[PDB]
């Protein structure tokens, strides 16, 4: 059924599961027209497919022209996401297909439910978790890949860089929505924690800055400071 | 006019026949009902007086067959047989008659209820349903289980209506999976209709067998069935516009006859909700929206 905090830990055990979040698929700015209407623009937006054991990324580019001529795209926009996640097992080796599907709003589960129906045996299940997946567009590279995107591309990525050379991926998980929630509450904020510090850079081949344990640590608290801070500023506390 | 007589009433009972019912007491002198309409399908229907668990009947045309009641010691029920002996049982019926231990098919002569609730119903298409080859009339009760409530359990004793699952391979065309399910036209028509039922006839037939065996049985499973096969036809966009008139009356007349305190647990609020303010069909059903806003208004 349902993950929540009564079970997150079978997420780190080694039946294969994806992560699907569709928050990011389908994107527009709002604007006014010349005769003073509304209309919108569409953005190119992203699936996020990720694997919590092995912080393997499946980052499914939702090219503009997918809209075209189409109707009802709040709609389309969930069952275009299910069409892709079900080529995307299509394509894996019948071993590297997952046992599980989590996805991350409970509007998913039936697009993908019914594109799914030829594999019975993977579990479509929904999640109590509140996940911050949707900043995912909060990590300058993946954000540069999409909107420089002029097709639908598929991207593979490693979430944790090389973090599980040193962490378990139950740490790794914790530290990567520490700083996707962070992201979230006050970008402008959490970006300069990341990045404030010029002596630590980003690996050509990584997402996130190269920390040591001991700046981990550091980085971390100031995360859990901010996400305490905008508490505050938020509600007045 | 037919008639089914009793052999006997060795304990009290609440006999239905269609529509209407009434009391026997134990070792009264009830020989059975007379009068029946010839040209409809009909149910005979049992509640013992001290259980009412287990509502039990048979359905039966008096066109294949003299048919009488039986009151069996060993399994505790009435049991329908046919007599083969042609003059044997009209001597036995006539006798009952002019005693007058029978009581009359109470039909009004204004009255259509029965076919309209029938309308479709055949006796052949029922023993598909039912199976039980060696008897021409059919057994069902409160408990039988259809043959989709087994998938999810003796075979034999099962309800084997269409089964009808909108996430199901059969319902979802390859690389329409968004059309085929918001939109179930497809399933509707070229799957059930053109492909199972063959026609609209057979597919409404099931469908009000399911509806009198939920009402008359309490019969879970027809009353899952019953709502599957209406809501398949709400869902669709493009439906017959015969059909559509014609599913209208259908219902009508099950809501109607309906009793108002079972509606409870009968009708199911997602399923009319979505039919008569949601689907596609939300504008097509003006005689059942009428009669559930007026009768149902909670339910909505
Ligand atoms: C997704 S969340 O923002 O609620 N944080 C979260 C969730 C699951 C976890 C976790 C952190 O640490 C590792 C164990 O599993």
């Amino acid at each position: 059924g349902a993950m929540n905090s009564s079970n997150y830990a079978e997420l780190f055990n080694n039946d294969i599961k994806l992560f699907v979040d569709d928050t990011n698929v389908y994107r527009v700015t709002v604007h006014k027209t010349f005769e003073g209407n509304v209309a919108t623009k569409a953005i190119n937006g992203c699936i996020f497919t990720l694997n919590p054991k092995t912080g393997h990324l499946f980052l499914k580019i939702i090219h503009t022209s997918v809209w075209a001529g189409q109707k009802r795209l709040s709609q389309l926009a969930k069952w275009k996401t299910a069409e892709e996640v079900s080529a995307l097992v299509r394509s894996l080796p019948k071993e590297e297909q997952p046992k599980q599907i989590i996805v991350t709003r409970k509007a998913m589960l039936d697009p993908l439910e019914v594109h799914m129906l030829d594999f019975p045996n993977i579990a479509i299940r929904p999640t109590e978790l509140r996940l911050p997946f949707s900043a995912a567009m909060s990590i300058d590279k993946l954000s540069d890949v999409v909107m420089k995107a002029t097709e639908p591309q598929m991207v593979l990525f490693n979430i944790y860089d090389d973090w599980l050379d040193r962490i378990s991926s139950y740490t790794a998980f914790s530290r990567l929505t520490l700083l996707l929630r962070a992201l979230k509450t006050n970008e402008e904020s959490a970006k300069m924690i990341l990045l404030s510090d010029p002596t630590i850079t980003i690996k050509s081949y990584h997402l996130w800055p190269s920390f040591t344990d001991e700046q981990w640590i550091t980085i971390e608290s100031q995360m859990r400071d901010l996400i305490l801070t905008e508490y505050g500023r938020k509600y007045n506390v | 006019m037919n008639t089914v007589p009793f052999t006997s009433a060795p304990i009290e009972v609440t006999i239905g026949i269609d529509q209407y019912s009434f009391n026997v007491k134990e070792n009264q002198p009830f020989h059975g009902i007379k009068d029946i309409p010839i040209g409809h399908v009909h149910v005979i229907h049992f509640q013992h007086a001290d259980n009412s668990s287990m509502r039990y009947g048979y359905w039966f045309d008096c066109r294949m067959g003299n048919f009488y009641i039986q009151y069996d010691p060993k399994d505790g029920l009435y049991k329908m047989m046919e007599e083969r002996d042609g003059a044997k049982f009209e001597n036995i019926v006539h006798n009952f008659k002019e005693r007058q231990m029978m009581v009359s098919y109470p039909k009004i002569d204004e009255d259509d209820t029965w076919y309209n609730l029938t309308e479709f119903v055949q006796m052949d298409k029922i023993r598909k349903i039912v199976r039980k080859d060696e008897n021409q009339f059919s057994y069902v009760d409160s408990s039988m289980t259809t043959v989709q409530e087994n998938e999810l359990s003796d075979p034999a004793h099962s309800l084997n209506y269409t089964v009808i699952n909108f996430k199901s391979r059969e319902a979802i065309r390859p690389g329409h999976e968004m059309e085929d399910f918001l939109d179930k036209s497809y399933y509707l028509n070229t799957v059930m209709l053109q492909g199972i039922f063959k026609n609209s006839s057979n597919y409404f037939g099931e469908l009000q067998f399911a509806f009198l065996n939920a009402m008359f049985f309490g019969n879970y499973g027809s009353s899952l069935q019953w709502h599957a096969m209406i809501e398949l036809i709400c869902s669709s966009a493009t439906v017959p516009k015969h059909m559509l008139d014609k599913l209208d009356e259908i219902l009508y007349y099950q809501i109607k006859t309906l009793p108002e305190q079972y509606s409870d647990i009968l009708l199911n609020e997602r399923v009319w909700n979505i039919c008569l303010y949601s689907s596609f069909q939300k504008n097509s059903l003006h005689n059942t929206e009428k009669i559930m806003e007026n009768k149902y208004p909670e339910l909505l």
